[PDB]
RNA sequence: GGAAGACCGAAACAGUUCUGACGUGCAAAUCGAUUGUCAGAAUUGAGUAUAGGGGCGAAAGACCAAUCGAACCAUCUAGUA
RNA sequence: AUGAGAGCCUUGGAGGACUGAAGUGGAGAAGGGUUUCGUGUGAACAGUGGUUGAUCACGAGUUAGUCGGUCCUAAGUUCAAGGCGAAAGCGAAAAUUUUCAAGUAAAACAUAAUUUUGAACGAAAGGGAAUACGGUUCCAAUUCCGUAACCUGUUGAGUAUCCGUUUGUUAUUAAAUAUGGGCCUCGUGCUCAUCCUGGCAACAGGAACGACCAUAAAGAAGCCGUCGAGAGAUAUCGGAAGAGUUUUCUUUUCUGUUUUAUAGCCGUACUACCAUGGAAGUCUUUCGCAGAGAGAUAUGGUAGAUGGGCUAGAAGAGCAUGACAUAUACUGUUGUGUCGAUAUUUUCUCCUCGGACCUUGAAAAUUUAUGGUGGGGACACGCAAACUUCUCAACAGGCCGUACCAAUAUCCGCAGCUGGUCUCCAAGGUGAAGAGUCUCUAGUCGAUAGAAUAAUGUAGGUAAGGGAAGUCGGCAAAUUAGAUCCGUAACUUCGGGAUAAGGAUUGGCUCUGAAGAUUGAGAUAGUCGCGAUUAUCAAUUAACAAUCAAUUCAGAACUGGCACGGACUUGGGGAAUCCGACU
RNA sequence: UUGAUCAAAGUAUCACGAGU
């Protein structure tokens, strides 16, 4: 084995310092530095992940263009597709039931 | 669990067989595999012998 | 096979508090710890989040009831009471 | 260090022109008793703290 | 490099620009790789025939100063 | 966390404003998720609706209650515990309620009151068995530590 | 199957015995073998918080910068004897 | 070899050893403050010396849009005086201080529902825009040079976007992201219209009204365990190329074979959803019990890819090796870089499901989506547009830290003090093991040196016979110890006691047996010309026949001071009393 | 019944007109 010197100057465990270990071309095992998991949003009330969408950092999400952070449908990337499905056929029959009752 | 998913996906053992075959094998009763390949050349045989 | 005699769920806790003192929380051990039968979904799933709370996995509800039971024998009177007394006063 | 302030680096400029020996024509001038740097500090023999 | 392409005029179109500084050329024993040097990237057509490659070499930008390895 | 009875979630919508007016109460025993709570005067009485002491008949038992005529709910909190409601008066408007210490109070009859016997008891009744689960207990409530007895 | 202020033990943290070393030391408390714990009422850094008839204390009048049955510093003060 | 003088460290070659990956190794935090690195050198200092030096003298040296600060808020500092106090000032989670607001291109006749707290600090380990490789110095390097990227900001140029029809074109068509419609003499006439489209669905594509109010989400997470994926390592067996060894024998024993960011594309495991469908004779499935009429198993698909495979990077990049060749400089050049496989949280990372709990496990910055009324975009014979959430291009990125030590000699302990002082990487062997002994890579032999081996010592051994007689007291020492199999008492809170006790076994050598994986094997009839070419199933079928891999477990012969846990590592045991329950 | 709501519709009278 080589073993490793670090690269930045915090030598402590965190998550700030995440870190794997690469042959580079010269073949001399280097630390790459590994960044924060990206995650897919969450639903209104399933509080599941959304289909559909790819992961992200939030500094990351400037930099994407729509369909990579939403869906296509109403309430697209943030509620699922069963609750919205929910949520229609809520709102419509609740609706339609204040006409039967106010007559 | 794997030569049962080969006996079931062949054909050689029916389903019935494996929701009384999985629960022997969780549950110790088969040494190795040698055996559970002798309770397929005889507990089959006589579903055959009674049909 | 029966792996104890006695003790059962407080063998974890084993020859330390006392007998009389691990008879009585293994009443408390067994009830919590416990699937009890979902009201809503009808599936027995519905184990305790914390104390206090309850939460049935499929079909994700979540009813606050006893710290180790789910409903206890003083809240279920007066579930029941409250419902006498209201029949009385509305009519 | 190598995490030092600017005022820590600027102070610690200053400390290391004033560890000087005495120019050595001082030494010469008519009336000038001065025999060595008498104030020199010195890295593991007096801190600085100050 | 991060970028290649593989349409022919791609290559040719990338070559007419307003960027685009110098073309670099490598020859393989297998292929022969043709590199332009761009502005944000770097774009990379390889060829493997080796008769449209001369082909291709003009086909050329005249002003576009060619980058040459044997 | 320090707390001994669940605590629930509830919003309601702004009256007066757009807002979606999200509210902590402590949760009367038998409140899923999904349930709608309705506190006001013209409230029913079924758990855990809030609804003052005047509109709730006697022998009811409520919790959360309020002391003082407005004031948000301070008497009968913890979990287990309740107040029944033992008697009335349309004289000055008057109601005596019984609290968990067994004295008996006389509160007025407008303060509001939540109906029900909260979640999360009887918690007292299973030993906490070992000293680091006593030091579990109060590393979320305060330095009442291990009190050393002042005799030594 | 894999619970537990459960077990033996490494790193660590502690300090039982030798009343071993040492005892104008290597050291104003260390060296050596022997021991105690080791998944927790665990061990640690950094930022904070509490200030002297005060603090903090699982309590020994322990600790609060080698200082504690009352810190340290300057003064009253060249106290009085 | 120096040098006046060498046991040092002075150096260089042989060299025998130690640390032994939980190092006497390589780097950082705090601290230090120039100790750093070259050239010199007398005294002093280096408790011996000294040509050397962390000393002395003189010259040098720390390069950032990407690493950090800086930015955010935590506990807290509490900080407009409404207040209080003779003042200074204040054990101030203020709780009252007109707007005590943070505010908005918002209309009139104090913009409108609105916000109670002002204001600021506080983390080189938490939150957070983005960079990595090959080279280079006596001294610096993610900072310089080389080459390939990126983020933030401002700006520019292309990019749904021209219709029926008919300008191209007889029409079919074609610019045109789509037209139609009646009428009419067809229509040339009239009129009508683009804020894109697909997929049943999960969702999909190059973009496709944020300017607000509102809601949801991400940021945003502990602990312990955990099937599986890959990385890195180490490891056999194969190619190659060069070293090692030749008492004798060894197709040997060894080194080396590599591919960073960033991208493009394939992509499948895994989990969850979608469609068809309807489940008892209940089936699915895990190491683990998880599911299912609230839709199972099945068949097809969608989502996520964290996972790799390709290919760009990749100049035989460069690198590394090994041939050459060139008095030689900045050298020209040949040739290689290739297969398979086994293994562990000896280690990270991803994913899955769990577990404990009177414990239930940060906030804000910043970001994103969607919902909403009103407002803008919005002609079709087009010209276009597009804070366009697409693509491309210009330009810019300030301030401050950056050397070195990190300790048996740069720090603190008055000192070159055996003490102390937070982390990261981690080889082979035997073994359960980051143990203990030995070794490889790097690193040292520096602890004042020679002679000699008296007494007393500090430290370690052994000792006839007896075995505690010694002693306050078995203090100290001695014994036992790993592993497999047998076996186990009083008492008990039924959990334990318990490794109770008490026994047996173990090396070496040559064998035998058991435990798995991928392929199934594939009868049968004929063609072409044994070659080539074309398929069903009764049974098969246990290491079926091949091929491949694992190291554990059970035996059996033979065998030697019968010394076998041969070092190491490593409980003496039992009967009681008294105290504290236990950690 | 785990939907939704903000920012006036209508109405009347005047501005009842401006551009035209």
């Amino acid at each position: 084995v080589q073993r490793l010197t670090l690269r930045r100057r915090l030598s402590y465990n965190t998550r700030s310092n995440k870190r794997r270990i690469v042959r580079t071309p010269g073949g001399r095992l280097v630390y790459q530095y590994v960044k924060k998991n990206p995650t897919v949003p969450r639903c209104g009330q399933c509080k599941e992940k959304l289909k559909g969408i790819t992961p992200s950092r939030p500094s990351e999400r400037p930099r994407m263009s729509k369909r990579l952070k939403t869906v296509s449908r109403t309430y697209g990337g943030v509620l699922c597709h069963s609750c919205l499905r929910e949520r229609i056929v809520r709102a419509f029959l609740i609706e339609e039931q204040k006409i039967v009752k106010a007559l | 669990r794997r030569l049962l998913k080969k006996y079931r996906d062949s054909k050689k053992i029916d389903r019935h067989l494996y929701h009384d075959l999985y629960m022997k094998c969780k549950g110790n009763v088969f040494k190795n595999k040698r055996v559970l390949m002798e309770y397929i050349h005889k507990k089959k045989a006589e579903k055959q012998r009674s049909k | 096979a029966k792996r104890t005699k006695k003790v059962g769920i407080v063998g974890k806790y084993g020859t330390r508090y006392g007998a009389s003192l691990r008879k009585m929380v293994k009443k408390m051990e067994i009830t919590q710890h416990s699937k009890y039968t979902c009201s809503f979904c009808g599936k027995d799933s519905m184990k305790r989040a914390v104390v206090g709370i309850w939460s049935c996995k499929r079909c994700k509800r979540t009813v606050a009831g006893g710290a180790w039971v789910y409903s206890t024998t003083a809240a279920a009177s007066v579930r029941s009471a409250v419902r006498r007394l209201r029949e009385t006063k509305e009519q | 260090a190598a995490h030092k302030s600017f005022r820590i680096k600027q102070k610690l400029a200053k400390k290391l022109k004033q560890n000087r020996s005495v120019p050595q024509w001082v030494r010469l001038r008519t009336g000038n008793t001065i025999r060595y740097n008498a104030k020199r500090r010195h890295w593991r023999r007096t801190k600085l703290k100050l | 490099m991060p970028r290649e392409i593989k349409e022919v005029k791609d290559f040719l179109n990338k070559a007419r620009r307003s960027d685009a500084r110098a073309v670099k050329i490598k020859k393989n024993p297998t292929n022969t790789k043709f590199k332009i040097r761009c502005s944000r990237f770097l774009y990379t057509l390889v060829v493997q025939d080796k008769e449209k490659a001369d082909k291709i070499k003009q086909s050329l930008p005249p002003g576009l100063q060619v980058k040459e390895v044997k | 966390p320090g707390r001994g009875a669940p605590l629930a979630v509830v919003h309601f919508r702004d009256p007066y404003r757009y807002k979606i007016r999200k509210e902590l109460f402590i949760a009367p025993e038998g409140m899923h998720t999904g349930q709608f709570v309705y506190c006001g005067r013209k409230a029913t009485l079924q758990i855990g609706n809030v609804m003052p002491l005047s509109q709730m008949p006697e022998g009811t038992i409520i919790c959360n209650l309020e002391e003082k005529t407005g004031d948000r709910g301070r008497l009968a909190r913890t979990s287990g515990n309740y107040a029944t409601v033992i008697a009335h008066n349309q004289d000055t408007k008057k109601t005596r309620v019984k609290l968990p210490s067994g004295a008996k109070k006389v509160v007025p009859s407008a303060n509001r009151a939540m109906v029900g016997i909260v979640a999360g008891g009887g918690r007292i009744d299973k030993p906490i068995l070992k000293a680091g689960r006593a030091y579990h207990k109060y590393k979320v409530k305060r330095n009442s530590w291990p009190k050393v007895r002042g005799v030594a």
